[PDB]
């Protein structure tokens, strides 16, 4: 009762399902070796920390990314599978943002780099839309009690990114700088830029 | 549809297994994990055999308890099989024959879909909108913990998509709606249990009418 389904080992299915395509030429040469490549080496949080550095030194770029994300990231050159429209949202003194996909494990890709494990847990999925502050604060974010915290869920096309508050100590920092401490996690939205 | 999927409020959970920037390890963690993206890719972008909605649906389709014990990469590698032999593309012969082994698909859809709906209004930013009291058996991105609230308007998308609904069926009549973020107040989804602000649901035009 309630038991497994008898199942092959993964790697087996997997490597069967890319040989049963594949013997039937329905699949390009080097194709799942350049998608592998593209989630290894250009899907990344990097990116995402680049866009927030600007943001950061640049006002002009700041009122872009947050008014028209797509067009911002656009001028890097990062829209991409799974960040096709892009929103950006704003942390304040008085408010913290977090993302999450409820439903599955929508993420901006190629600015975020491919969802980590524990985002795509359900733990992660049931909880951070109910209770995300003790979410932030076991994960080992503090969220001070006068900042609301919102979360958006994922469930359509929108791709999000978090543009966290700029922290003290960080004054004339150059953006590699700034790059530096702007994390995936960040990005999500869990974390808090850190400064030494 | 209403599966195990829809996670989102379900209590009962452990801790997520993460500390903030914990080293996660690697993109892919066996050298099979990137199969189940880039053959969904080869489907969706080459053969044009499904459209990544249906790749979501097949995965909700898993039967619950099978859908509950596999790691996420998995089900992607079932989901995508699956698909493949519901579109005639693949056998389950040949794959078990390929496996070795067993090689258990999703269960079969229990529902055709429905269309884009016919009627429905222009939200404006601003604006009070209920999600609509409807319940619908297969593919839906909407999750329930909204069904039946009012949020407000805080973004009208300036692109439209397929109703998932619709294309997550493969039909013909998914036609194209633009989506609204759409903030709730964390007492109107959750009542006094909830520690949170607010929580914005990002939702097809087809899923809200006027508060
Ligand atoms: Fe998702
Ligand atoms: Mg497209
Ligand atoms: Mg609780
Ligand atoms: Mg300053
Ligand atoms: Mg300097
Ligand atoms: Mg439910
Ligand atoms: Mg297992």
């Amino acid at each position: 009762e309630n038991a497994a389904p008898a199942q092959a080992p993964v790697s087996d299915r997997a490597w069967a399902l890319f040989r049963a395509l594949d013997g039937k030429g329905l699949v390009p040469d080097g194709y799942v070796e350049g998608w592998k490549k593209t989630f290894e080496e250009d899907f990344s949080p990097r990116r995402g920390a680049e866009l927030v550095a600007r943001a950061w030194t640049d006002p002009e770029f700041r009122q872009l990314l947050l008014t028209d994300g797509t067009a911002a990231v656009a001028q890097y050159g990062y829209l991409g599978p799974q960040g096709e429209y892009i929103v950006a949202v704003e942390d304040t003194p008085t408010l913290k943002n977090v993302i999450v996909c409820s439903l599955c494990s929508c993420t901006a890709w190629p600015i975020l780099g491919l969802p980590p494990t524990w985002y795509k847990s359900f733990e992660y999925r049931a909880r951070v839309v109910r209770e995300p502050r003790k979410v932030l604060s076991e994960m080992g974010t503090e969220i001070a009690s006068d900042i609301e915290i919102r979360v958006y869920d994922t469930t359509a096309e929108t791709r999000y990114m978090v543009l966290p508050q700029r922290p003290a100590g960080t004054e004339g920092w150059s953006q590699e700088q700034l790059q530096e401490i702007v994390t995936k996690d960040c990005l999500i939205g869990v974390a808090i830029p850190q400064v030494p | 549809m209403d599966g195990v999927h829809d996670l989102a409020g379900v209590q009962g959970f452990g801790k997520v297994p993460h500390t903030v920037n914990a080293d996660i390890g690697p993109t892919f963690h066996a050298e099979w994990e990137h199969l189940p993206y880039s053959l969904m890719f080869a489907g969706v972008a080459e053969l044009g055999a499904f459209s990544v909605d249906e790749v979501r649906y097949v995965v909700e389709r898993m039967e619950p308890r099978h859908y509950m014990m596999t790691p996420y990469y998995e089900r992607y590698v079932i989901g995508v099989a699956t698909l493949m032999v519901e579109k005639g593309i693949l056998t389950q012969d040949e794959l078990e024959s390929l496996a070795g082994g067993p090689f258990p698909l999703s269960r079969p859809s229990e529902s055709e879909g429905r269309p884009a709906p016919v009627e429905t209004t222009t939200f404006e930013v601003g604006q009070r909108v209920r999600v609509r009291d409807e319940y619908v058996p297969g593919h839906i991105r909407m999750p329930a913990y909204c069904r039946g609230r009012v949020g407000t308007i805080s973004h009208r998308t300036t692109e439209k998509w397929p109703f998932p609904d619709a294309i997550g069926h493969g039909r013909n009549d998914a036609g194209e709606e633009p989506t609204y973020h759409v903030k709730f107040a964390a007492e109107e989804l959750f009542g006094s249990d909830t520690d949170g602000g607010s929580v914005v649901v990002d939702l097809f035009e087809g899923y809200l009418e006027p508060a």
